[PDB]
Parts: C-alpha cells; structure tokens; sequence
C-alpha cells in the first residue's frame, strides 16, 4: 500500500498553484485510504466529495 | 604521621582524614570525622596533635598515637568555623566562624568555655595569626578586614573595596607584605609598617592583582616569602612572585577540552619546607603534589571518595 | 475606485494601531491523548463541522 | 468540629508534652468545649457528639478533676481519650474529600434566590448579580489546611467559584488587593504602560472572620511546582533530580560554608538542562502564533510582578506560591502571609 | 450497594461498612449465627473461610453469600471470580 503514494511523491512535474493543489489532493486522499486506522479509513469518501475535510484530516 | 618529619593531612566530605606519605604516596593511616564535614584542618606548633574545626565543634585529633577517638571536643557554638588558628608557644588557639564571633581556647585550660570574643558585624571567613603572636587579622563577608590587637583590643576595622566577600587573607612569616583575597577574584596586597610596641600595624595598598576571572578561594605565602600561591574556582593555581608580582607558573587542572563543565574547584595550597613543592587539594577527589619551577605532576594522590576541601602540610622540625 | 478608497483613507487619518485595537484544538486535541484514541477524536470534530449549516445537505 | 479538635489537640500536646504548660493547655480546650456546648445543629454534628463528644466529655472529667485536685495520673487519663478520638479523626481526615450540603449545612441548601450579592461582584455601575443558588456538592481541596472549593450560581447565569480558607486571616490579602488596584490604574493612564498592556492578575478576597474568608477561584491556573512536576514524569525525568545531584556530590550540603554551597549548586546547574518551563510552553500551546503571544504576556507579567513586589517586600516565593495561566499566559501570585521583608529579618533560613 | 454508596465513604472504609451493614440486615432475619465477613477475599481466605464455618457446623446449614458485582462474569467453564492478594489480577475459583 505505498505504489501510489510513490507516484504522488516523485511526480514533481507541476508548474502552477493548482498542478500542486491538485498533487495535494491525490497525496491527502491516498493517505487516508492507506490509513490503518478504519476511523480515517471511513471519511475516505467524503474527502474526495469535499476538498475541506481532507485537509482537516492531513495530520 | 607524628614521628615522620613531614606532615601531609587530607580530608573533606567522606568523613576520613587521610595520612599520606610525601615520598610515597601511600596512605599511612586514616582518621573517622562523623557528624560533619572537615573545613580546615592545622598542625599545633608542638606537633603533638592535628586539629580538624568542623561544624558546631572543634576537633582535635592524636597525631601520634594511632586511630584515636577526638581528644577534645569543644562545643558550644554554631554555624560552622571556617578556620582556625594557633599561638606558637601552643597555649591559645583561635578560631573564625560564620556567627560573627571571633574566639579564643586554651587548649592548656580544661574549661569547655572559651576565654576571650571578638564579636563583629559580618561572618568571618578566615583567620590568620600575624608572626609577632599580637595582632589577628579577620577578614568577613562585608568585606571589612581587621586587627584584633591581642593586648589593646583596638580593632582597625578597614574595607579595601566596598561589598565584596574577603574569602581568605595570609600575612608572610617575615611580616613584610599581607595578601587578601576577595569573591571578586583580586589579590590587595598591603605593606606592613613597621611597628610592634607601637602596633601602628598600617596597612599600604600595593598592588592590586587581577589574579583570576571568578572567584579566589585562599593565597598563602612560602616560607621562604618569595612566592605567593591564590587558588580558585577557575581550576587554576597561580603563584606570583612577591618581589614583582608576577605569575611565574600557571598550574591548572582543566581539562584541555571545551566538553567539561565543573571539572572541580582548586583551594589548595601549602608551600614546601624550601617552596621545591607545592601541594594542592582539589574537588575532583585527588591530591595534587606539584613542583614549583617547573609545573609537573611529581604525585598524585587518590582514593578520597568525596571532594577534598582541606590540607595540612608540617616540616617543622 | 480603488483610487478614491486609498484617498479615503488619507482624509480620515492615520489611525494608531492601538486605537484601532480599542475600537474594535484539534493540535490541543493531539497534545492530550495517545494516536489510538486522537483518530477517533479527530475524525469526529471534523465529522461535526459539516454536520452543521446547509453543507451537510450535499453530503 | 473534628477539624477544630484536631488543630487544639496538636496545639494542646505542644504545651504538654512540648513546653509543659498545663494551664495553657486547659485554656485551648476549654473553648472547643464550651463549642459543643451548644449541642448538635447539623447530622454531621449529631454523629460527632454520637462518637466522639462521649469521650470527650469524659476526658473532661479527667480535666476537671485535674483542675480541683491536680494528679498526673487524672490528667493522663485525659489525655488518653484525647489522642483516642485524635487517632480517629486523624484517621478520618484524609476520607474528607467531599461535602455535602445536606449533612454539613443544609440551611445553605435551602437558600434560593438571595438578594445577597455575590461577594467582591458589586459595582456600583454594574447590575447587581445576586446569588442564583448554592451547589450542593464542596470539593474539598487536599492540603495542610484543606481548603474548601466552593461555587456559587450568579443571576446573571454564570458560575461563580471561590476558595474557603479557614484560621487564615486574609485581612492582609484584602488590603494587597487595594494596593495592586491602585498600581493597575496608573498604567491604564501611562501610555507607554497602556501600549505594552501591561497590568497585574487579582482576584477578589473577602475575610469572614479573624480566620476564615473567602477567596475568589482563579480559572485556567495551575500552580509552577504541579507543571514542573509533571512535565518530568511525561519525559520520565526524575523530580527530585537537581537535589539528588547536590546530596551525591556533597551529602553534608545544607551544613557547608557559603563558598562550598557555590560550588554544589553550580555543579547542579551545570549538569542540568533548565528549560522545562519553556520547552513546555511550547508544547502545551497549539500554535506558534499563539505560543509567541503567551509568552509576551508572560514575560511582561513577571517583570510587573517583580518590581511590585520587590517595593511591597512580598518573599518566600517559592514554586508553589506563583500558579501560570494555561490560556493568558500571565503569571499570578497568591498567598502574600510574608511581606515587608519578614524573610530576610527571621533568624531560620533566611532569604537574601 | 446495600443502601450505601461506597464512593462517598472512600474505598477502605465503606467496603468495611457494607460488610457490617449487610452482617446487621442478615440479623434482622438471623440474630443468633456466627458471621464471618470476606471482603474482596483471596483464593485461601475462602478456603480457610469456609473450612473453618464448616467445622463448626458439620451437619448444620451454613449460609455462603457471594456479591460479584466487581468481578468480570462466571464463566461456561463453571468458574467464579475472585482477587489476588495485591488485588492486581481477578483469580478464577472452581464452583467444584
């Protein structure tokens, strides 16, 4: 469960605001999918409906 | 330790007070110290017997018979005595503490009660009997040093710097120059006038030596007057001469690494018979014997478990 | 427009910031608890703010 | 009464069996008799008189008859029976950690809707808050005197808590509060004060009697000592380490001259790291922004402190004395028993 | 617990006191009985109990009272569940 996240990581092909925010989110939503916590792993659907608690969820 | 010519005492917080032998190194016989600390030891001029001032007592041990119990035990005052004093014909002994009362013993007496007080305003940090058995310069946390005249009791109370801790003050056998030590880390030198009958005893300022950076703990004459040991906190023994004031050789026991922190106070120093020698207590448990001209470790002693805060040096013949 | 609101500001003064001044969890979350119980926590408070207001509709 | 039993019994046997002084003795008891005397007014009264005011009233006799016949052996049966019920609330005292109204005073219980004021709440711009009601529970605070917690319902709505401290006369604290009133306005009115924020933390105090008052709770305070305490069991540091290190290298430290406890306490510092309070105050604050603003206040605060009480000659502040605000950052003193350099002129341990 | 609340009284004493209460409630119904109270017993403190009450009254009935309301439930093994003498660990006791 780190393949994708190592294409999140090593991509570095972004040259604007928006190229990055979009590399956050898939960064922040493979993040919770992997998550071995299942009270993460559960709000996996909404984050990827509302970009506002993804972020809540980062740390 | 009696019958050996040369006298080298040690002691400090373990409660022993460790005989060692010059020539050797070896520890001849050890002395229990309970109830207290030691804060200064002293040989009597007779040498029959070592004294050991305490706290709340001073003690007074055998040096020639072997493991005795404390001959004399006098009780009777408080918050410690941090030196002691005695008269070369070996009748009185003086002492100083932290309660601001100067005192004297006969030991000659078998009264518990002490015969004469100098009371002053500050603790008394050290004693030292001037050569001529008649004046006792008294140094004090205020900084105000005196002389108690022995036979006027006219007290010259003088303050070289204002509001400064004298720690130690040693006057040379030859009664020319008196040094004075202070918290601040200065050696005030002062030329003696003079005067015994008289007892003018005026004290001109000389030099004021910037000896060391922190605090200074003890300065001390040789016998011979030449050479002026001043121990302190920075881990170093200077010795300056007393013809010019000079650091004619630096012992230090630092480290040589900037990774040591409080590696352990240096306030020791007693001359050599002919100031060949010189000893030195420090706080990281061992006995130093230096030598004067050229600043190499002679010997080393160890074994003290604790600190060692005290010496006692004797060649009296 | 933004030329008369700077020249606004000039009319009116430059006011003190101190006169002006008189004019008008989740890290605390985090600090307490151990990981095993802060997810559950987290997840939670997150999971409350859209429960409130018109954005819970959506989702 | 089990508690005013306990001071005049530990009061009484320090004139016996202390210092010898008999009459003196019979002049700390007979009022704690002459106390129950009025009889039991509350259960809690009622079950003390049940246990112990038996045997008191027969030690009693024992003091009684010493009065009119003077025998050591009638005394000693008194005083038998005394440290018997001392033993057992000794005993007791620590179970104390809570009472109830019902049982200690249920007359408080019943008190609804006073027009009584909230006490060091009226102002005379303000409205009124009268007190609302009573709480019915008092946690009692674990210490030497055992405070008391206790809470009022304001009318406004808002909780009100205080402290009731008994046989300490706050009359002093009382008129401290005046004095720091007073400083606080003269830097509303410097401006240069006023720009810095700068003001002392007070709080109300309103004696009751020569020993008891009440004293106005502080919120979101924490005493230094309790924060020290438990940042070193969390990093598993030892509490007592600075203390162990001077008895190790000198266990003779508290008889040593002034220059060797210079050396002790210096080895001490130099071989701990003394940055708990602020490697904590990181910690415990969320957010840089925040932390950075905590600590404004805090220094600030201190600084204000300092000099003020260095004029009011406030010593013995020791850790336990001086609490920190969790939320404001500020510092709080309490407790000011010694003021006007009292510390420095007592003959034991004194402070320079 | 027995119409009193342990938490007011503090953990030593009101178990204490439940036990003297329940001995007084039992003497409204039993007067004249030899009681004997285990509170929070041990393996031996029940076998040294009951052997002992035993003893006394061979062939007499002996009353066993057992209030587990602060030990996890029986088991389907048939076992109870009693402390360890640091009342660190509940020890199971065989109903056999």
């Amino acid at each position: 469960s780190t393949i994708n996240l190592q294409k999140a990581w090593g991509a570095a092909r972004r040259v604007s605001k928006d190229d990055w925010l979009e590399w956050l989110r898939r960064l922040s939503l493979e993040l919770l999918k992997d998550s071995s916590s299942p009270s993460l792993r559960s709000c996996w659907a909404l984050a990827q409906a509302y970009n506002p608690m993804a972020r809540d969820l980062f740390n | 330790v009696g019958s050996d010519p040369v006298i080298l005492a040690t002691a400090g917080y373990d409660h022993t007070v460790r005989f060692w032998q010059a020539h050797s190194g070896i520890c001849t016989r050890t002395v229990q110290h309970q109830d207290s600390q030691v804060n200064a030891l002293e040989v009597t001029p007779d040498r029959s017997m070592i004294a050991a001032a305490g706290y709340q007592h001073i003690r007074m041990y055998d040096l020639n018979s072997n493991n005795p119990n404390p001959i004399i035990s006098y009780d009777g005052v408080n918050k410690n005595i941090a030196s002691v004093g005695f008269h070369e014909d070996g009748r009185w002994m003086y002492t100083g503490g932290e309660d601001c009362t100067a005192r004297i013993w006969d030991l000659r007496s078998r009264n518990l009660q002490c015969q004469r007080i100098f009371q002053v305003n500050a603790p008394i940090n050290c004693v030292c009997l001037h050569p001529n058995q008649a004046e006792l310069i008294v140094g004090d946390q205020s900084g105000a040093i005196h002389i108690w005249d022995l036979k006027t009791d006219h007290n010259e109370q003088l303050i070289p710097e204002p509001e400064v801790s004298i720690t130690s003050a040693h006057i040379d056998p030859d009664a020319s120059y008196m040094a004075a030590v202070n918290s601040t880390g200065n050696c005030y030198v002062w030329n003696l006038t003079g005067g015994i009958g008289d007892e003018v005893t005026q004290l001109i300022p000389k030099t004021k030596i910037p000896a060391h950076t922190r605090y200074a703990l003890q300065c001390r004459f040789s016998p011979d007057s030449t050479l002026l040991a001043t121990c302190s906190a920075d881990q170093t023994c200077k010795i300056w001469r007393t013809s010019n004031f000079s650091l004619m050789t630096e012992l230090s026991i630092k480290s040589g690494n900037p990774g040591e922190s409080s590696r352990g106070w240096m306030w020791g120093c007693a001359f050599s018979g002919d100031s060949q020698y010189i000893v030195t207590a420090s706080s990281d448990n061992l006995a130093r014997l230096w030598c004067v001209e050229t600043g190499e470790i002679k010997r080393e002693y160890g074994g003290h478990q604790k600190a060692v805060v005290c010496l006692a040096f004797n060649d009296s013949v | 427009t933004r030329r008369e609101a700077i020249r606004v500001l000039g009319l009116l003064g430059a006011l003190d910031p101190y006169k002006h001044k008189v004019n008008i969890e989740m890290l605390v979350n985090m600090g307490n608890l151990p990981l095993d119980e802060f997810y559950p926590a987290v997840s939670m408070v997150a999971l409350m703010r859209i429960f409130r207001d018109q954005s819970l509709s959506h989702h | 009464w089990h508690e005013m039993w306990h001071e005049g019994l530990e009061e009484a046997s320090r004139l016996y069996f202390g210092e010898r002084n008999v009459k003196g003795m019979f002049e700390v008891l007979e009022p704690l008799h002459a106390m129950m005397e009025r009889g039991p007014q509350t259960l809690k009264e009622t079950s003390f008189n049940q246990a112990y005011g038996r045997d008191l009233m027969e030690a009693q006799e024992w003091c009684r008859k010493y009065m009119k016949s003077g025998n050591v052996k009638d005394l000693t049966q008194a005083w038998d029976l005394y440290y018997h019920v001392f033993r057992r609330i000794s005993k007791q005292l620590p179970q104390l950690t809570s009472l109830e109204l019902q049982y200690v005073s249920p007359k408080l219980l019943m008190c609804r809707d006073l027009e009584l004021a909230v006490p060091g709440t009226y102002d005379p711009n303000q409205p009124i808050i009268r007190i609302q009601s009573i709480a019915p529970s008092l946690q009692v605070i674990t210490s030497k005197q055992r405070p008391r917690k206790l809470t009022l319902m304001g009318s406004n709505g808002h909780e009100f808590v205080f402290l009731l401290k008994g046989h300490e006369d706050l009359r002093q604290d009382e008129r401290v509060m005046q004095l720091f009133g007073l400083v606080n306005t003269l830097l509303a009115n410097d401006p240069t004060s006023l720009r810095k924020n700068l003001s002392i933390q007070r709080y109300a105090v309103i004696p009751l009697s020569t020993n008891s008052g009440l004293i106005g709770w502080v919120p979101h305070c924490d005493t230094l000592h309790a924060l020290i305490r438990d940042y070193r069991e969390k990093k598993k540091i030892l509490l007592n380490i600075e203390h162990r290190i001077m008895l190790r290298m000198a266990p003779d430290y508290d008889h040593l001259t002034l220059m060797q406890k210079v050396e002790v306490f210096e080895h001490a510092v130099n071989n701990t790291a003394g940055d708990d309070l602020a490697k904590l105050l990181w910690l415990k604050s969320p957010s840089s922004e925040v932390w950075f603003d905590r600590r404004t206040n805090y220094t600030r605060s201190l600084a204000v402190m300092s000099m003020v009480g260095y004029i009011l000659g406030l010593g013995d502040r020791h850790p336990s004395n001086l609490m920190l605000d969790r939320l404001s950052g500020k510092i709080l003193h309490i407790d000011f028993g010694d003021c006007f350099e009292v510390a420095m002129t007592r003959e034991k341990f004194p402070e320079k | 617990e027995c119409w009193i609340d342990p938490l007011s009284m503090g953990p030593q004493k009101a178990l204490e006191t439940i036990g003297a209460n329940l001995q007084k409630q039992y003497e409204n119904w039993q007067p004249r009985a030899r009681y004997k109270q285990s509170l929070d017993p041990t393996v031996d403190e029940v076998k040294k109990l009951c052997t002992s009450l035993r003893r006394n009254a061979k062939e007499e009935r002996v009353l066993f009272h057992y209030n587990g309301h602060g030990v996890p439930r029986p088991t389907v093994n048939g076992e109870v569940w009693v402390f360890n003498k640091n009342y660190t660990q509940y020890i199971p006791l065989s109903i056999y």
